[PDB]
């Protein structure tokens, strides 16, 4: 996790009188806050392909380049997926559906 | 097409090697056409 | 005829949970895909004429 600390909103300060003036109230009001904090954790996106020892010698061409690559799309595109509508349960929630929410 | 791969070829053509290698049976023998001698006619 | 691969559509990897960390579902499921084939050819067109 990461946790930052947000500050807290503004609160007024008061509108003395005048009688209140020579007196402890003079001073007003307290203006009082606590930090607030946002938290960040991570979620996991994985995939597996598997050349077999067959695949590789019943082609003509070598086939894991493809793996490899269609290895790393599969990632990107599931990011990508998600990040648009990712309900959230355990994929990152998105902004298709942070909309939502809000 | 050895589709248990995860990243299988197109289609079974790109899984052999098409040799142009051209064999033949054993054939029959020929053996009566040139037995016999030549008459080398010039006229019909 | 001249056939050419063309390489398959886009696959997605699976968001896996914190409860399948040191699971084998931690790993995911499988990207598969399979190449296609593009067939190429030609079609004669002729002429003829005579003087």
């Amino acid at each position: 996790i990461l946790t930052m600390l947000v500050e807290p909103d503004a609160g007024k300060a008061t509108w003395v009188a005048a009688s209140t003036y020579g007196t402890d109230t003079t001073t007003g009001e307290e203006v009082k806050g606590a930090l607030k904090e946002i938290h960040f954790s991570t979620y996991k996106l994985a995939a597996k392909s598997f050349i077999t020892d067959e695949t590789e010698e019943d082609a003509i061409f070598s086939l894991l380049p493809l793996l490899r690559k269609r290895l790393i799309e599969a990632h990107a595109v599931s990011i990508e997926e998600a990040f648009m509508t990712g309900d959230g349960s355990g994929k990152p929630k998105g902004l298709l559906t942070l909309a939502s929410e809000d | 097409v050895n589709q248990s791969s995860s990243v299988e070829v197109s289609s079974e053509s790109y899984e052999t090697i098409f040799s142009q290698r051209i064999i033949r049976d054993l054939q029959k023998e020929l053996v009566v056409g040139a037995l016999f001698e030549e008459l080398p006619m010039s006229s019909k």
